[PDB]
């Protein structure tokens, strides 16, 4: 119902209230965020946040909801599209969740590799000392170094200078 | 069915020698091993069984401090894995005046010193503190697990280079609760702050030889 | 008589999370997140102390006896669980290999034996080592499910429709990536248990159909149960028991 | 060129490449060694030794990289 | 590079006759008495000396390694070989338990763990995991068959086609005697060697497939191999090698 209200209602404050309710729903146990994510609301929230025609309050509440949901969401297929459409200030939660979920599953790591998402992860910068840096390091530790180097930027040029 | 089954009772540092004979249930190659959760409960890995004899498996206990320890014994046979569950205490009475607090610090270094505090009951002891100095207060709230003499952290230093005198003691929260609450322990301290802010300055001119 | 909702897998999951909690009482996070904390703590900790088994280097006292009293044979049927148990070795490696080889003997039952299930009351093994499965209801009515696990060469369909528990084998209709076999006759030793309580915790009910044996054929229709929900207290909770090996 | 002519070219390259670094660099940058690897040779014919001498002028990593199916080889060593 | 006539179980049966004759070359009998009394005496020996297999005993000391070197994982890749070797107890039952755990992980991979298998040249594993198998051609003909090996519900079609061999899968060609799986895809890789002898086993002719790739959905195909009527000089021999699991 919140997704329907966020979608079909042309009004701005209605969308903001729906986003706020969704964020309050998703700030609880990961089951809550999983049940929210499967309803395809996070892409809508992300699109509305990056929408220039959206109001200040709408974008503020959308960003707050995204922060409150992605900090607990564990459904990897839902978090995968965020790797290519989220601003850098949001990708930290996605990378942290991946570094928290990937070490305890092999099939999900296989899916992540076969989808080429670790390329994008390597294509994201981080502060040398920020939580994102440690999250990325933990991401690389889930795979042998050869995979990480192959999926690292400049590895093609590494081959070029090698051969 | 031998019944010389004994349970240890000894003070600190005193090696006690008691016997634990057991009659098993099944019969094959008789070689036996033990798994232990509990410290000082050191023993050999292997022992063999003879003509249904009153035989005992070696295991030591040499406590070094004012403590007790429950012994966890999970038993294992080479052929099938038979077990015979018996659990025994191990007690030690070694006070370094229970414990003393010695600190070498500078002006303002509120040092955290360990206090070896005993626990001769089988309930989670939880002491409260009353002292006539603000400079000597415990780490939030002292709580000690049973049996062993688990130490504690105390913050002790005056605000300058000096010595504030104060009496600090510990009474208990509630094996018998009477022995629990009768363990009213008072600990003595020792403080050494060191310089320190200077005040006076003098300059001079001298002669060699 | 624990009401199991549904299987022993999540039972051991909760056991291990609470393993971490009582081993490390300095933790104050979330309970579904407690899965993450428990797995991280235990996995990384043994990765520090590899080679040695789990309990040897100062691990949990109260829960090791529980786990060595446990029905550990069917819990790790999930291969991710097998990898985690190799990563954690909560059971000693000798009995771990014993579990793996008896699971291989389960393979052998499924292929060689064409195992048919309990034809007689295996109540001792039921009370000691068999599995349990039940469900909670947000409302009275319809609740069905395809049943899986160690299916040998088939699948099972069990329904709960206005208090009408249907049993029918799935060898023909609902697909899966598993296997199908020629095993015609499939049997189980099962029981249904009920006992109702109130919001505060007062229990004033008790129901059991008795420990019985059910014998079924390939996609055979068989239903025995009836109850009254205006009598029972909802959200209802039902615990059923089953055993599948001879 | 047909295979019965490529032997002379491969021999000339295996005779000329060892005594020049710039020619080897040009050959690698032009991707000619990959075609040489794509050329078969009888296990014992002069073309086989010419190919081996061509490979010996470069580190084994370079020869493997331009070898047929090298990327798939990386994919399967990953497995 | 052994031209297996015709399966690894046959290899071990011949090696069992040979080990028995190494142990007891006393009387002056033949091969049939050799095999029958070999089975009987191995069972009798296991009954005589329990808790220990023969290869771990005095006369079997020189023979424990030479049977450790074999493809002990592929004779027992047959379902019945497990019970046969357990009844005879020649390979140590701890070795048997370890390899049984290996086969258990194998079924876990094949049925659960997103089984990819050898896509391409993993040569060492393809000597440790491919199925050596073939046939002697006293006379030429077309020969196809089904092989429910330890592909765990998956099944195999191997087809020799009169100087050529068709590599295939068996799902739609024959219902099984045991069990079959609904596995969608298994990507495999294989080698085949065809060699025309100088009749008495002398060899001046041999042809390998180099090493090739095959994907296997339900009865998928791959045919690249060449012989001719001249190469049919009897006895002509076949040796196929297929691996489906990693």
């Amino acid at each position: 119902q919140l997704s329907i209200c966020l979608s079909e209602e042309p009004e701005d404050h209605i969308k903001a209230a729906a986003a706020w309710a969704l964020g309050q729903l998703g700030r609880h146990t990961p089951e809550h965020a999983r049940a929210v994510a499967v309803t395809n609301t996070l892409p809508v929230l992300l699109s509305l946040y990056m929408s220039p025609e959206s109001s200040e309050d709408l974008q503020l509440k959308s960003k707050k909801a995204i922060k409150n949901i992605l900090q607990k969401c564990t459904y990897l297929p839902a978090l995968e599209p965020f790797l290519y459409d989220a601003p850098p200030n949001i990708l930290k939660h996605v990378v942290g969740q991946f570094s928290k979920v990937l070490p305890h599953d092999s099939k999900a790591r296989r899916l992540f590799v076969t989808s080429g998402g670790l390329k994008k992860v390597q294509e994201i910068k981080a502060e040398p000392g920020s939580l994102l840096q440690e999250y990325i390091n933990s991401i690389n530790n889930c795979y042998p170094e050869e995979i990480v180097r192959y999926y690292s930027p400049g590895y093609s040029d590494t081959l070029l200078q090698r051969v | 069915v031998p019944e010389a089954e004994l349970l240890f009772k000894t003070p600190a540092f005193q090696p006690l020698t008691q016997n634990i004979p057991i009659k098993n249930e099944s019969k094959k190659l008789s070689k036996f091993h033990v798994k232990i959760e509990g410290e000082w409960f050191h023993g050999p890995p292997i022992l063999h069984v003879g003509p249904g004899e009153t035989i005992q498996y070696p295991l030591t206990f040499k406590p070094i401090l004012e403590c007790e320890i429950m012994g966890k014994l999970t038993l294992q046979n080479e052929v099938d894995g038979m077990a015979h569950i018996v659990e025994i205490d191990g007690i030690g009475t070694k006070p370094i005046a229970l414990d003393h607090i010695i600190i070498d610090c500078k002006v303002g270094k509120v040092t955290d010193k360990s206090i070896i505090v005993p626990n001769y009951t089988k309930s989670l002891l939880t002491f409260k503190v009353t002292s006539d100095l603000s400079i000597v207060w415990g780490n939030s709230f002292i709580t000690i697990e049973p049996d062993d003499s688990i130490p504690y952290t105390l913050h002790v230093c005056p605000w300058k280079r000096g010595t504030f005198k104060g009496a600090i003691m510990f009474f208990v929260k509630s094996y018998s609760e009477e022995k629990v609450k009768a363990l009213k322990i008072w600990y003595h301290l020792e403080i050494r702050s060191s310089p320190g802010p200077p005040v006076d300055i003098i300059e001079l001119h001298c002669i060699a030889l | 008589n624990l009401f199991v909702m549904q299987v022993e897998m999540d039972v051991y999951t909760a056991l291990k999370k609470w393993m971490f909690l009582q081993l490390v009482p300095s933790w104050n996070g979330s309970l579904k997140q407690l899965l993450t904390e428990t797995d991280v703590w235990f996995s990384k900790w043994k990765k520090d102390f590899e080679g040695t088994t789990f309990l040897e280097t100062e691990q949990g006292k109260p829960f090791a006896p529980v786990f060595r009293h446990l029905r550990l044979q069917y819990i790790i049927s999930d291969l991710a669980s097998a990898r985690i148990i190799e990563q954690d070795s909560l059971v000693p490696s000798e009995w771990l290999a014993a579990v793996y080889k008896q699971q291989w003997l389960a393979m052998l039952r499924a292929e060689q034996d064409s195992e048919v299930g309990p034809q007689e009351i295996n109540k001792e093994e039921l009370e000691g080592n068999s599995m349990r499965c039940g469900r909670k209801l947000a409302k009275d009515g319809e609740y069905c499910w395809r049943w899986t696990g160690f299916n040998f060469g088939f699948d099972l369909l069990v329904t709960y429709t206005n208090r009408y528990i249907i049993f029918k084998r799935n060898t023909l209709n609902q697909p899966c990536s598993g296997s199908v076999s020629l095993q015609p006759r499939r049997s189980i030793a099962f029981r249904l248990r009920l006992a109702s309580f109130d919001s505060s915790g007062k229990l004033i009910c008790s129901r059991a159909t008795g420990y019985q044996i059910l014998t079924l054929e390939k996609d055979q229709e068989q239903v025995v149960m009836n109850l009254d929900s205006r009598l029972l207290i909802f959200p209802l909770y039902i615990c059923c028991n089953f055993l599948y090996i001879s | 060129a047909p295979p019965n002519i490529l032997k002379h070219v491969v021999g000339q390259f295996s005779k000329v490449l060892p005594h020049d670094s710039k020619a080897r660099r040009l050959f690698v940058t032009s991707g000619g060694l990959k075609k040489v690897q794509e050329i078969k040779a009888e296990p014992g014919s002069l073309l086989q030794e010419y190919i081996n001498s061509i490979n010996n002028c470069y580190p084994e990593e370079i020869v493997r990289y331009y070898s047929p199916g090298y990327s798939d080889t990386l994919l399967q060593r990953v497995d």
